């Protein structure tokens, strides 16, 4: 969305091209190029031509979901809604929500041309997006690209406070870092691991 | 290792606590916990193993040490007594029939002979081929007679007996295993 000389807002769609040949680092650079040039009025005619698929974000303002229109030339448009708690939880305590294990959600929509795309394909597409945003391999690939030294947080169900108390478990974590934490420390100025030597276990 | 250092008193001895699979149990009393820890880590065998980094090899040692020494059979017990008898009999022969052998005496450390025998016998049951021994002066002629298996005639007849090498066979009393045993030559330089 770029404002005009008069003042009236007018949305136009610009394209990130050849996206099937990019890693996350390359993708992030390409994205921020389009946003940069738009803010200083340096987009050309070629930037607005050749779009295959589109993305919209009603969730910015706080809309829960939308049913948008599809422009001629394309097959699908994807929409991203709000990342808040549901309205039935918007007056509850942080303490009570933390006890139960209530998370935030995002709603995603797919609007498609029925002459060329069938409903089973559209459902399978949204199922793959759901799996990726909770998948170990997906978050490993992003961390690798951005040079984050730690292991990513993994997806799991909340466990009950039975057997060994959770306070005992937090004290055992403090001992582990004080004893074995040097095994994952940013000590090597090269990104080098000697292939001959054996790697110690650091699951602790 | 004192219960005062961990803010626990005599008044906690008969109260029950969650122990997380210690002694293959979920719950236990402090009295029972102290008994087991003292039986495993404070009698005639002291162990250092918690510095090891691999979790699987730390757990293997932990399980064996906390299960304890198995109760040996009567036959096993009498075989340990026969090896100690032989060890002490040979020390007496050396001190009485020959002179200047006080330097080379094993008196005080006669349990070496049943320790070396235990290891060589365990290796024969695993199915291995040979055991090679290297050692200094102290107890050398005792090891030649009771572990390698040389005759007395061969021992007692250039350089001395205390530096030459030898070969022999070890059969297994309560099994079907055999194994070769070799002793290496060496100088006085430790
Ligand atoms: C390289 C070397 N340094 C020093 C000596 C001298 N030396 C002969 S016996 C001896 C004592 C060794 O004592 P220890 O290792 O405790 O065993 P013990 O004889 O009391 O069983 C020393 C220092 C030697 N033989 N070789």
């Amino acid at each position: 969305d770029l404002p005009q000389k008069d003042g009236s807002r007018a949305l136009v769609v610009a394209a990130i091209k050849e996206t099937e040949k990019m890693n996350f680092s390359e993708f992030l650079a390409a994205y921020e190029d389009i946003v940069a040039r738009s803010r200083k009025g340096k987009l050309t005619m070629d930037d607005y031509q050749g779009v295959t698929v589109s993305l919209t974000n009603p969730g910015g303002i706080g809309t829960r979901h939308s049913v948008p229109r599809l422009t001629k030339g394309q097959g699908t448009i994807i929409g991203v809604g709000s990342m808040d708690y549901p309205a039935e939880f918007q007056g509850a305590s942080e303490d009570r929500l933390a006890e139960l294990g209530v998370g935030k959600l995002v709603t995603i929509t797919s609007t498609y041309d029925h002459r060329v795309i069938q409903g089973a394909v559209s459902g399978e597409f949204l199922r793959t997006m759901s799996r990726l945003l909770t998948d170990d391999s997906f978050w490993d690939e992003i961390f690798d690209a951005m040079n984050v030294p730690y292991t990513p947080m993994r997806w799991a169900q909340d466990v009950p406070n039975t057997g060994v108390d959770k306070n005992t478990r937090v004290m055992q974590l403090i001992e582990a870092y004080r004893s074995r934490g040097h095994l994952i420390a940013d000590t090597n100025p090269l990104s080098w691991v000697q292939p001959g030597m054996p790697v110690p276990d650091h699951r602790d | 290792l004192d219960i005062e250092t961990h803010n626990l008193t005599i008044w906690d001895l008969d109260r029950t606590f969650n122990v997380g699979g210690f002694g293959g149990k979920e719950t236990m009393t402090l009295r029972e916990v102290l008994s087991r820890l003292r039986a495993a880590y404070t009698l005639k065998v002291g162990s250092e193993y918690t510095h090891i980094l691999d979790r699987d090899e730390r757990t293997w040692l932990q399980d064996r040490l906390e299960a304890g020494m198995p109760k040996p059979t009567q036959a096993e017990q009498k075989y340990i007594l026969q090896k100690l008898n032989a060890a002490e009999a040979f020390e007496n022969f050396l001190q009485t029939k020959y002179v200047g052998q006080k330097r080379f005496s094993l008196e005080g450390a006669e349990a070496l002979i049943p320790l070396m025998d235990s290891a060589i016998d365990t290796a024969a049951g695993q199915g291995l081929d040979e055991v090679v021994i290297g050692m200094p002066h102290r107890g050398r002629l005792n090891v030649l007679f009771n572990i390698v298996g040389k005759p007395l005639a061969s021992i007692f007849n250039g350089d001395v007996k205390y530096h030459l090498g030898s070969e022999g066979q070890h059969l297994q009393m309560f099994g079907d295993g055999e194994i070769k045993v070799s002793l290496t030559a060496n100088p006085s330089h430790l």
